[PDB]
């Protein structure tokens, strides 16, 4: 209703008024299937400009990280029934973000079928469960003999709405998702689109083998990038259509100006006698009319040695000088790029002529002195 | 009820769902609406309800006629209606057609 | 792997044992028992077999022990205090009336320091405190002369008072505090003195601290409690369990947090915080556990083992200082009351049955599916009640939302908006016949205005008062009253009642008649007297009304 | 009196240093590309994106337009709108390798 | 079961006692005891210790009658008891009482030597005092005493037997009856009478000062409460014939009422809400202790004989919760359901609280209600009688209450529970005014209504 004598009963049942004049309400408020209690002082007129509002620390836990929010909101909200909403409101944020604390699953329907249904599958498949039971992780064969992995991000009911997929391979996963669909179902599904991807994954496996593939290390499943090295001091990376893996990629070259140059012309030459029949590399070899190097250097292949803020060597003169104090970054930088990065953190604190702060690609305490 | 001069909220009777002795006896211890209907001749009705009171010959005079005893005969009069649903004295609904 | 176990089960009563009286204590593995009966028992912990059994008179309220001599002290009800030699020159054995000691009889607890001795003693109006000597060397087992005696004037008269010693750093079965503590409770005096400190538990709840130095008197000399006792905090329930806790702990540990509890669950720990003037102050803190607190325990590292009549649950104060909330496990154990607590963690305790109990805390193909299927029947299980749970709260949320409407119609009907809005009542007069004589009728129509639905719980009553001036002779039939259960009316929706008011005796009407309505909410019907009236109109019916024409 | 958290404070090491990066005007969106190939490198290769994209929809209040009005907004219209231009534009060079579901919650917004 | 060659069970201190007569061959057969205990780590019960008895006479017919845990009245210890028969065929029944100790070592403490062979119900009860009964003539023996004594009162059945504070031993055999066992001969506040034609076995939980709190079942397969003898939460049983109600505590308030039926087969039904939460068959027995060592019960269901001649194989052991034992990875999930299994227990535990959070809310309601309308008694006292088809209720005034001044009225209303239909209900209303001993002087007031009765009888009843 408009007026807040029906319509606040509509909006909060659970608040009953235990003053006639109704200055004092208590008990429970309402949000997602739960009941807090409330305890909510006015003065002796309806001014929130001063109220009392207590709670339960459970209620309190709660709304941590909100309690100016709702001070501002008693000083600035017009009516009672209004800073309800607005209360409500902030309380169903809050719950929704906390969402690990909160999912009490029906169990007759949740984990009951899930075992019936991981029993479908066969129990080889399965590599990981969460204790709260929310994700799991399954596993599947190629005809090549490659494992790829599937993620499954569930909610409070899994068999009603669809499971959460979370999946390496490039092209996007197609999941049809009924309440009769099941984890074999998508499972299968899964099984079509790696068995389908055959091609594109033999071009990337004979690449990483036969090759000096440099710049993505471990490749994932999902890159379609290769920067090849050849030679020394030049490189070229390869962006590969999935769909049409064996036919012609977007590419260009990295190194001597010099050197490339020939490369480039010969290739613009040469580039009519692409043949999807033959490999990507039994093209790239006839084709550029070159054998590679498998691994020229093998341990030494390249660390990426640049500004790893704007990924330059040569910033107006300035080299990668600037190092992180740790083994595992190690990573140079820039004088500038590094300076104007922590000026910036809340972390960093600056002395007479010094910068101490958090490394960009570790957070470990690193010194910089103008 | 539904029918009547004043539409009046007047709260529905609902005749008593047992006997008092029946519930007492419970409580110590422990579906299609059936019709009936008549045909009869429109020259019998015509010459018998001739002395014509007025209005439409049939259906609406046959019902003024079978409830020219009850006391709201002049509301049907007025709205002349060859169909109505009243109550009864133990609180179920009848329907009468004409 | 039990962590559990059973030595003993005893004589219990219907329901259990009542709890303050019966007592536990282990020496080494040798513990000792009393099951509030004139009875202790002496068990072998290696060997669930009784040692020894004492026959008393008269329910033995209490012990206590010392080890260097190997003698308990025991507080008979209506007799005195009779100590037991445990070298103690059928396995049941009569205490003979020699071990008696300060027969004062009317003694209701005792407790124990170094070579001093503590009773608390009902007397008239007023209880006291003395203090007596308790013979240093080996001898005849003396009490020796009364050192002192004081009157807790404070306390004014089922649950026994208690006593517990606090001794401060420097200077034995009690508790040590910490000098900061100790000197913020008592004060510079016992601090100086390296004096003990004596707290008593009061049924009042009141919780007493005397200096016991600053006790010592005579006939010419008597202790003059205004002075000589004083009082820490008065928790308004009475008091079961008094210690102290090493919270921040980083065979004598030096606690920095007081420990009280409560029947009803108020506990009080208190603290030193020196903060925010450059001054020391102390940390009150009074918690609300559940129920009936039935006894208490510490284990090291501020974990307070207590119990009320559902289970056996444990507080965490251990970390401004100490804690906001003491949120309270479980341990899935019973009430146990009489608890003791070895610190090595294993305690010992006496169940509500009668249960002489130890509590020790802390892959396979196939038999793991099998695991599973144990998992799963248990979760089902549990379900089931969970369900059942839900729905009560349902029906108790319909309740409070039925009552909402109640409170918001009571409000609006007692407030005067200056027009009689939410509900009204009119009663409006008529002439009828009946038989052969014109009967005067009163129609009262209901009606809801407002959009409030008057649900069950709702009745309203009519009365129907005659003419007024109570006289001489009280008439045959003074008023008459109707009361009609009002069911969903709902907004807009009405009711009608006809009444007599007529001659139906002698042609005898006598006009001035007001006929009033009430409405009246009962809180039950839904699931000190109980309901509510609220007026509603009262029209007077005059014979303007009850001409015909 | 005037301190505030960066509106990415809570976040997983990786994104945070994403949209750290992408803060830093037009040259935002390259830097975003070579930020993933300097954490393809690293230990956590997999950029699990619909972490980010369920993050980048999540709200929180903010009270702006009058002196007195409380509204819920997303991530996206909070973080600096310097980085929302660079994000979309570095999601259409990345647009093959997403799950649509986390995807079609940001473009509701 | 009672033979020379079988056994019977019982349970002690978290274990499991097995008494069989074994026939040795020189001499009479002999009382073995096994005392078993649950492994946990095996999933089976074993032989912790044994206990042997030797009798002596060369007569046949020894015989278990029964076993329990009793409290010695010398020292205040449960001690396991077992009654041995000896028949000389002599027309004669020796009954050995017998007390077992924490040693695996026995000790006579009645002979008591009858004629007559003894039957329905032998009750043994604390001091160890054993209770018979043939034509209806109940006699009972304390070891105290060491003699047979007569009951002085004449009843039927022997319902309830057992120890009350201020008392000291107590007989229910006819609802009415309420025996000393020192004096032979309270019945004011047990059960109706009306009750006292279908309860066929009670079993007392709380006596408090005289207020007893009491179920009961009935040969109608009910299960009821009683708080002063006020019929609360009735149940239905399954099965038929019921024979008793042992009780299980198994957590925090998880109480339940596991009874035992004629028919071999049980139920366990919840209290907090009188509901069947589980039913079994076949049932050669049950028990009901911590087998485990958890610190709170489970119950012992044992399955039938016919599987093996051998006794603790087919077991069940359960809480009716979390404790479940009985007679290729998928390791992963474990740990995540066990995180459930918690989760609901925890669920569980805290719904109970938020539950009584709002029952509290609710009282505090009502009273502000009733402060939200606004000492001296105005009245005394309600008092009512019944005149042929007439109900007269009246009340007594005080002084403050001035009729002079105050017109007044007396309604009646009726429990819309009870009344689901719209009956107006009329009320008379007179006042009394009578002068006491005239020949201040004291007049007294008195205000009372008039109705009619047959109308509110509708129901049987009504409030
Ligand atoms: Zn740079
Ligand atoms: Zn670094």
């Amino acid at each position: 209703m408009a007026v807040t004598e029906a319509s606040l009963l509509r909006q909060c049942p659970l608040l009953l008024p235990q003053n006639r004049s109704k200055t004092v309400y208590e008990g429970f408020i309402s949000a997602q299937g739960r009941d807090f209690h409330l305890r909510i002082v006015l003065p002796e007129d309806l001014q929130l400009k001063n109220a009392r509002l207590l709670c339960s620390w459970q209620l309190r836990t709660i709304l941590s990280g909100y309690h100016r929010i709702v001070q501002q909101r008693m000083q600035h909200s017009p009516d009672l029934m209004s800073f309800m909403m607005e209360l409500k409101m902030l309380l169903e944020v809050a719950l929704k973000n906390r969402q690990e604390l909160y999912a009490l699953p029906p169990p007759p329907q949740f984990y009951s079928s899930l075992i019936e249904e991981i029993g479908t599958l066969g129990w080889d498949k399965l590599v990981y469960a969460d204790t709260c039971f929310s994700t799991i992780k399954l596993k599947a064969e190629d005809a090549s003999g490659r494992e790829h992995l599937i993620t499954l991000k569930l909610k409070a009911k899994y068999p009603a709405e669809s499971p959460d997929y979370f999946v390496d391979f490039p092209v996007p996963f197609c999941a049809s998702w009924t309440p009769q669909s099941s984890l074999i179902s998508i499972y299968s599904q899964f099984l079509a689109a790696i068995e389908s991807l055959k091609a594109f994954w033999d071009v990337m496996d004979e690449i990483d083998e036969k090759t000096w593939v440099l710049e993505p290390e471990k490749p994932p499943r999902s890159a379609t990038a290769r920067r090849i090295a050849l030679g020394n001091n030049v490189s070229i990376n390869i962006e590969v259509d999935p769909r049409h893996p064996t036919m012609l990629p977007e590419c260009f070259f990295l190194g001597a100006d010099h050197v490339v140059k020939p490369l480039g012309i010969k290739l613009s030459r040469n580039i009519h006698l692409w043949d999807p029949e033959n490999s990507v590399l039994q093209n790239l070899k006839d084709v550029l009319e070159i054998d590679f190097p498998a691994r020229a250097i093998l341990e030494k292949s390249d660390f990426t040695m640049d500004c790893g803020i704007c990924y330059a060597y040569q910033l107006d003169g300035t080299i990668p000088d600037q190092v992180c104090d740790n083994s595992q970054c190690g990573q140079p930088f820039h004088q500038i790029c590094l300076y104007e990065w922590l000026r910036g953190l809340l972390t960093s604190r600056q002395s007479f002529n010094i910068i101490f702060g958090e490394c960009p690609y570790c957070s470990k305490p690193i010194t910089l002195k103008m | 009820p539904g029918l009547a001069p004043p539409h009046t909220r007047a709260p529905s009777p609902l005749g008593p769902t047992r006997d008092p002795v029946a519930t007492f006896l419970e409580t110590c211890r422990e579906l299609p609406p059936s019709v009936a209907s008549i045909k009869v001749s429109a020259e019998l009705l015509r010459a018998a309800l001739k002395d014509g009171h007025s209005g439409v010959p049939l259906c609406c005079a046959t019902l003024q006629w079978l409830l020219a005893e009850n006391a709201a005969v002049d509301v049907v009069r007025a709205r002349a209606l060859s169909s109505i649903q009243g109550v009864a004295p133990d609180g179920a609904n009848v329907h009468l057609i004409v | 792997a039990p962590r559990v176990r059973y030595l003993a089960g005893f004589c219990c009563p219907l329901g259990g044992l009542a709890a303050g009286k019966p007592r536990v204590l282990c020496h080494e593995a040798e513990v000792f028992l009393s099951t509030g009966s004139e009875l202790v028992y002496v068990y072998d912990q290696e060997g669930g077999l009784l040692t020894a059994a004492f026959r008393f008179p008269d329910q033995v309220w209490h012990l206590e022990l010392l080890a260097p001599r190997r003698l308990l002290y025991a507080l008979c009800a209506r007799r005195g205090l009779y100590c037991l030699s445990l070298d103690h020159p059928s396995p049941v054995i009569p205490v003979d009336p020699d071990a008696c000691i300060l027969p004062d009889a009317a003694l209701c607890a005792f407790t124990l320091l170094d070579s001093v001795l503590v009773t608390l003693v009902q007397g008239p109006a007023r209880w006291k405190m003395q203090l007596f000597e308790q013979p240093c060397p080996g001898e005849d087992p003396r009490p020796g002369g009364q050192i002192g005696e004081v009157e807790l004037s404070s306390y004014t008269p089922h649950f026994l008072p208690v006593l517990c010693s606090v001794s401060p750093s420097g200077s034995s079965g009690g508790f040590t505090l910490e000098d900061a503590l100790f000197g913020l409770l008592f004060g510079a005096d016992a601090t100086l003195l390296q004096s003990p400190v004596v707290l008593c538990g009061l049924p009042d709840g009141q919780l007493c601290c005397v200096i016991l130095k600053a006790l010592v008197t005579s006939r010419s000399a008597p202790g003059d409690p205004n002075a000589l006792v004083k009082i820490l905090h008065h928790l308004e329930e009475p008091v079961i369990f008094i210690g102290a806790l090493k919270t921040e702990p980083q065979e004598d540990v030096h606690c920095d947090c007081l420990v009280a509890f409560g029947h009803h669950g108020r506990m009080l720990a208190i603290k030193a915080s020196w903060d925010e003037s450059g001054k020391l102050v102390p940390e009150l803190r009074e918690y609300c556990l559940p129920g009936p607190v039935l006894c208490a325990a510490c284990g090291g590292g501020g974990r307070v083992y207590h119990s009320t009549p559902s289970d056996l649950c444990v507080v965490d104060l251990s970390r401004q200082p100490e804690e906001g909330p003491g949120g309270l496990p479980p341990m899935l154990c019973p009430a146990s009351l009489n608890i003791c607590s070895v610190v090595s963690t294993k305690l010992l305790a006496l169940s509500a049955k009668g249960r002489l109990m130890t509590c020790s805390l802390d892959m396979t193909t196939e038999s793991a599916g099998q695991k599973i299927k144990e998992l799963l029947s248990g979760i089902g299980n549990i379900s089931e009640r969970v369900s059942f749970l839900k729905k009560a709260v349902d029906q108790r949320n319909k309740a409070l939302t039925s009552l909402n409407e109640a409170m918001n119609v009571s409000c609006a009907l007692l407030s005067s908006g200056t027009g009689p809005r939410p509900i009204s009542c009119t009663t409006s007069t008529t002439w009828s016949r009946l038989q052969t004589q014109d009967v005067l009728m009163a129609t009262c129509v209901l009606e809801n205005s407002s959009s409030f639905s008057l649900d069950q719980g709702w009745t309203l009553c009519i009365q129907v008062l005659t003419s007024s001036c109570a006289l001489d002779l009280d008439s045959a039939c003074s008023a008459i009253t109707y009361t009609i259960p009002v069911d969903q009316l709902g907004p807009g929706a009405r009711r009608e009642v006809t009444l007599p008011l007529g001659p139906g005796e002698n042609g005898g009407l006598d006009l001035p008649v007001t006929v009033s309505c009430t409405l009246f909410y009962s809180l039950r019907e839904v699931v000190e007297q109980e309901g509510v009236c609220l007026p509603l109109s009262r029209h007077t019916v005059d014979m303007l009304q009850c001409l015909r024409f | 009196e005037g301190v505030e958290p960066a509106p990415w404070a809570q976040l997983e090491a990786p994104a945070r240093l994403l949209l750290q990066a992408l803060q830093a005007g037009p040259e935002g969106a390259r830097r975003g590309l070579g930020v993933l190939r300097a954490l393809g490198s690293r230990g956590w290769e997999p950029f699990d994106w619909g972490r980010l994209l369920e993050a980048l929809c999540r709200e929180e209040p903010v009270v702006q337009g009058p002196d007195g009005r409380l509204e819920l907004k997303p991530l996206l219209l909070r973080l600096p709108r310097i980085c929302q231009r660079n994000l979309m534009s570095l999601l259409m060079a990345v647009r093959p390798s997403l799950p649509e579901s986390g995807l079609l919650s940001v473009l509701q917004i | 079961m009672s033979s020379n060659e079988q056994e019977r069970l019982l349970c002690y201190n978290g274990e499991v006692l097995v008494f069989q007569l074994s026939k040795g061959n020189t001499k009479t057969p002999i009382l073995h005891v096994r005392r078993m205990v649950f492994d946990r780590g095996t999933k089976v019960f074993v032989q912790k210790s044994t206990g042997f008895f030797t009798i002596k006479e060369e007569n046949s017919h020894l015989k278990i009658m029964c076993c329990n845990c009793v409290s010695d009245f010398r020292t205040g210890i449960n001690l396991p008891y077992i009654v041995i028969e000896k028949n000389k065929k002599n027309n004669v029944f020796e009954y050995f009482l017998l007390i077992l100790h924490s040693t695996n070592k026995f000790e006579m403490r009645l002979s008591f030597k009858l004629g007559y062979e003894m039957k329905d119900g032998l009750r043994v009860l604390n001091g160890p005092l054993i209770l018979w009964r043939h034509v209806k003539a109940f006699f009972f023996i304390s070891s105290q005493t060491g003699k047979v004594v007569s009951v002085s009162g004449n009843f039927s059945s022997i319902q309830w037997a057992g120890e009350i504070e201020n008392l000291g031993m107590v007989l229910l055999g006819l609802k009415e009856c309420c025996l000393s066992e020192e004096e032979c001969t309270s019945d004011i506040y047990i059960i109706p009478p009306a009750y006292s034609s279908v309860v066929t076995y009670v079993h007392i939980c709380a006596t408090e000062i005289l207020r007893i709190s009491l179920i009961a079942l009935t040969r109608k397969n009910q299960l009821i409460s009683f708080q002063n003898g006020t019929p609360k939460n009735v149940c239905q049983l399954p099965f038929g014939d019921p024979c008793a109600v042992q009780l299980m505590d198994s957590g925090g308030g998880n109480l339940f009422f596991v009874v035992s039926f004629i028919s071999n087969n049980a139920c366990a039904v919840w209290k907090e809400s009188f509901q069947v939460a589980a039913k079994w068959e076949k049932l050669s027995l049950v028990l009901i202790d911590d087998f485990i060592g958890s610190g709170t019960e489970q119950v012992l269901l044992l399955f039938k004989d016919s599987l093996n001649s051998d006794c603790l194989t087919s077991f069940k052991i359960t809480d009716l919760g979390k404790i479940n034992y009985s007679s290729e990875n998928r390791y992963l999930v474990v740990p995540p359901l066990e995180t459930g299994l918690k989760v609901c227990f925890s669920s569980f535990r805290e719904l109970r609280q938020h539950l009584l959070l709002k029952e509290k809310i609710i009282s505090k309601s009502y009273k502000a209600l009733i402060n939200l309308v606004q000492s001296e008694q105005l009245v005394e006292k309600i008092w009512y009688r019944v005149i042929d088809d007439s109900l007269v209720v009246g009340v007594k005034t005080t002084s403050s209450l001035k009729l002079s001044l105050n017109d007044v009225t007396l309604s009646l209303l009726m429990d819309q529970a009870h009344d689901s239909r719209f009956r107006l209900l009329k009320c008379q209303n007179r006042v009394i005014k009578l002068s006491t001993n005239p020949f201040k002087k004291e007049c007294v007031q008195i205000i009372t209504a008039v109705t009619s009765l047959s109308p509110l009888l509708t129901f049987s009843k009504f409030c």
